[PDB]
RNA sequence: GAAACUGCGAAUGGCUCAUUAAAUCAGUUAUCGUUUAUUUGAUAGUUCCUUUACUACAUGGUAUAACUGUGGUAAUUCUAGAGCUAAUACAUGCUUAAAAUCUCGACCCUUUGGAAGAGAGUAUUUAUUAGAUGAUGAUUCAUAAUAACUUUUCGAAUCGCAUGGCCUUGUGCUGGCGAUGGUUCAUUCAAAUUUCUGCCCUAUCAACUUUCGAUGGUAGGAUAGUGGCCUACCAUGGUUUCAACGGGUAACGGGAAUAAGGGUUCGAUUCCGGAGAGGGAGCCUGAGAAACGGCUACCA
């Protein structure tokens, strides 16, 4: 009644079981879409016993992950199940023979399963284009503490 | 030739099948050959 | 771009063809076939510049158009100025009963190996993909773009088969595993032949492999570039330029002019 | 040349974005194809109309413009018969699509219980017509009629909502097919989770 | 051989930055997200079963040119009206000779297997079930089915020599072999995305971006097919001193290898690589064009 309607006008799964399950009145009916992107990645416990209907998830959908895999710090928590990760790298300068600092910002999609927080390191995978920016989904989240400015924070992670 | 199609296919099909029973017969046949000396 | 390219430039045509730089401006562009553009040798190249049976361009036009049929590729007739003869193929020159292996050098140039009516029978096939299709049936596919029906089941995807062309029959295969012999179809290391050491898969999207050989050199290349020339040390075909092993520019000198 | 190139946009940082390429033909964008219903030929004679469009590869893609009959499946039972769709209600996407009885892939509609009624009758011995005459079996109970029982006893507890539906003649179901893409209109019969829910949208919608 | 019919390419380039500070472009993405001629490879028994005058396939029907002609007109790639005839083009089309052909198999009867009597195709739809018993990290994956139900397919009215073997003796074949197809798959063909590094300066750029996209997320719809791309529908998004908003650099735009040391040198005036072919518009081909050099029509 909550996870289902909640504003939006319906939220099923990829494997349209449900209502039909009432046919198997004895074993386990409460099925949800289960998956495992593999690639050396554990599938979130929370992902399984959730009521969430996120088609853009890498464990609850026919969303693949291929090639490019990222690790970066998180900037913002706003946006619906989407986050911006900031990567901090050095650039070399041919002439002066030294480096300068630089940061690329990245649009990342977050399946409800893992719980966000601002200023923590995150691991993204290469998933098909989900929107103008998005092209990365979160696969493994590590909580971390930064006392204040996320901008000030710059780590060659 | 239309006819010869399903012919050549049945031949290869039964051929494969006939082989499978002989391979599998052996696959399990070596199973007691390997687990016997461990006894 | 406008649509699909359709020509080829002297300058741009692969160094494997040991081509004439001054030559012209173009070069026979391989026809869409069994082998990829870069990995192939169009007949016109094969006879004119290679064998040298042909010469001027029209020379070919005769040979492949003449109602006599002078060229055979894997037991079949061919009449296309640029049929892409690829690696591990067998080409027969009718009018002389010549039989050749389409193999790369040790320096990566397409070489023509002369075969005896004996090897001319078998051809080595590498396994592309393997899956079951229509009405419960198993299918295997070879680099040579061969599609196989009901193949022996003990064959993993990255295998190498020996093919009896005469009977379009298979015999003695051999997967790639620690301890075999191999030929590398392309790379900074092509034309080499050694013993597989071990295959470290990295799944992230690209597995690698190592190798040893005669002078026990250490070789490194991606799986897609490994072709199993044989099982357990014994190679299956006669190799060009002696054994599939290249020399230091230093070893070449000492062998030739003995420095 | 209604294109869909992402060039006429503004990169992340909303700054306008350059162009050197005239609209290129592979960015094709075909004219939308609203899809209505003939469950009211008050004007509309030609029941269903489907126009085929020459697509890329060289294939054809049939486009549904006007319809009246689609195919639907009862999840639970695994039955599927072609039936006449009735009126469209609640389109979610927008209420205007309902106002024009347009057919979106996921538009919830009504159907004729006839085929399902007909079937539920033959396989269980239960017509579903007004409750009282409930069952209709055979005179003698020795032979094969012994099965309509076995099935009927399968506590065919078809939700109190599924039951009411039949008798009313109307049946709730959502669609699962792009009319503007394949020309057809196929849907599943509404049940449990969504049924209860979509109905609510309807109860509260009118009240 | 005239001519026509064909059937093909004629989306190729080739000159053109004019733009363009933009991923353009470089790498750097597979594309579970997208399309695919080309090329092979492969390849296709379940189409009736009307309640076999199936007619009977001693393989249909058309339709047409081309063609002979009758012409027209300042005059057309003009065109008229007359007739023709093709056909690898339209348009088809029972596949018998009974009980079609599929799919169990008793059984012996040994093989010729005999097998009883065991049972019976696909483009297009969903809808379930596969899938325990291929595959992925990977699947709601396949390729399964499965029913339905789809103005929907499929399916060589080929031609070519090779017609001498088979029995029959006309016969039945014998089709050989290719040419001429179709089929879907991947077969390169592709593209088409696509991560992941990199244009000049500038903080005297600070802030930016949200009315429909600034974001998320969602309904659909387009899209051939991914995508706010849009329909909505809302999420407030988020970008950013590593200067983000942003500004300013006419910016079209940039591969080889030797080499103690040195010797030297290359690809060849841009390998690379986007945007113009009076203005505008719309449209065109198609596997395949933002079709320059197809149109139109409009303007000039």
């Amino acid at each position: 009644m909550d996870t289902q309607i909640q504003r939006a006008y319906q939220k099923q799964d990829g494997v349209f079981l449900n209502s039909k399950k009432l046919l198997a009145k004895k074993t386990s009916a409460g099925v949800r879409y289960y998956k495992n992107i593999g690639l050396g990645f554990k599938t979130p416990k929370e992902a399984i016993e959730g009521t969430y209907v996120d088609k853009k998830c890498p464990f609850t959908s026919n969303l693949s992950i291929r090639g490019k895999i990222i690790k970066g710090l998180v900037i913002s928590t706003k946006m619906n199940r989407t986050v911006i990760i900031r990567r901090d790298y050095l650039h070399y300068v041919r002439k002066y023979n030294r480096y300068e600092k630089r940061h690329r910002n990245i649009p990342v999609h977050i399946s409800p399963c893992f719980s966000v927080k601002e200023g923590d390191i995150l691991v993204a995978g290469q998933c098909r284009p989900i929107s103008k920016t998005v092209r990365f989904n979160a696969l493994q989240v590590v909580p971390n503490e930064i006392i204040g400015s996320v901008r000030k924070q710059f780590l060659l992670f | 030739e239309k006819t010869q199609r399903y012919v050549k296919t049945n031949a290869a099909k039964e051929e494969y099948e006939k082989f499978l029973s002989e391979w599998k017969k052996q696959r399990a046949a070596k199973a007691h050959a390997a687990s016997a000396p461990v006894v | 771009a406008r649509g699909p390219k359709k020509h080829l430039k002297r300058i741009n045509a692969p160094k494997s063809w040991m081509l004439n730089k001054l030559g012209g401006i173009w070069a026979t562009r391989p026809s869409q076939g069994p082998h990829k553009l870069r990995e192939s040798l169009p007949l016109s190249v094969l006879l004119k510049e290679r064998l040298n049976y042909a010469l001027n361009g029209r020379d070919v036009t005769l040979i492949l158009n003449d109602k006599e049929q002078n060229v055979f590729v894997d037991g079949k007739v061919r009449r296309d100025k640029g049929y892409p003869t690829g690696l591990m193929d067998v080409v027969r020159i009718e009018k002389t009963d010549q039989s050749f292996r389409i193999l790369y050098d040790t320096k990566g140039r397409f070489v023509l190996k002369s075969l005896s009516k004996e090897e001319a029978k078998y051809k080595l096939l590498k396994v592309t993909a393997k899956a079951i299709g229509p009405n419960q049936i198993p299918y295997i596919v070879t680099h040579d773009s061969r599609t196989i029906r009901f193949p022996n089941p003990e064959i993993k995807i990255g295998d190498t088969l020996k093919y009896d062309l005469v009977n379009n029959k298979i015999e003695n295969f051999a997967h790639l595993e620690s301890g075999n012999v191999c030929y590398i179809q392309q790379g900074n290391n092509i034309g080499r032949v050694g013993i597989i050491q071990h295959i470290e898969k990295h799944q992230g999207s690209f597995d690698i492999c190592h190798v040893k050989d005669a002078k026990g050199n250490a070789f490194a290349t991606r799986l897609g570039n490994i072709f199993v020339l044989g099982q357990g040390k014994k190679s299956w075909i006669e190799l060009p330029s002696g054994d599939g092993v290249r020399e230091t520019i230093l070893e070449e000198r000492k062998r030739k002019f003995s420095y | 040349g209604i294109s869909r190139d992402s060039k006429h946009k503004r990169r992340a940082t909303g700054g306008r974005m350059p162009v050197h390429r005239k609209k290129r033909a592979f960015e094709k964008g075909r004219p939308i194809s609203m899809t209505k219903l003939t469950t009211q030929s008050t004007t509309i004679t030609e029941k269903r109309r489907i126009r085929p469009v020459r697509v890329r590869g060289g294939h054809l893609k049939f486009r549904a413009l006007r319809l009246c009959e689609g195919n639907f499946s009862w999840g639970s039972e695994n039955i599927t018969r072609k039936t006449k769709i009735l009126d469209v209600k609640y389109n979610a996407t927008n209420n205007e699509l309902v106002r024009t009885k347009t057919l979106v892939k996921n538009s919830i509609v009504e159907i004729d219980s006839t085929p399902f009624r007909e079937w539920y009758k033959l396989h269980y011995g239960i017509d579903l017509g007004l409750k009282k005459d409930r069952t209709v079996l055979g005179n003698k109970e020795k032979s094969r009629h012994v099965q309509k029982r076995v099935k009927r006893t399968k506590a065919q507890a078809l939700e109190k909502n599924i039951e009411e539906q039949f008798v009313s003649q109307r049946i709730l179901a959502c669609i699962t097919s792009r009319p503007g893409q394949s020309g057809r209109a196929d849907g599943y019969i509404l049940e449990g989770k969504e049924l209860e829910f979509y109905i609510r949208k309807l109860q509260s919608k009118k009240k």
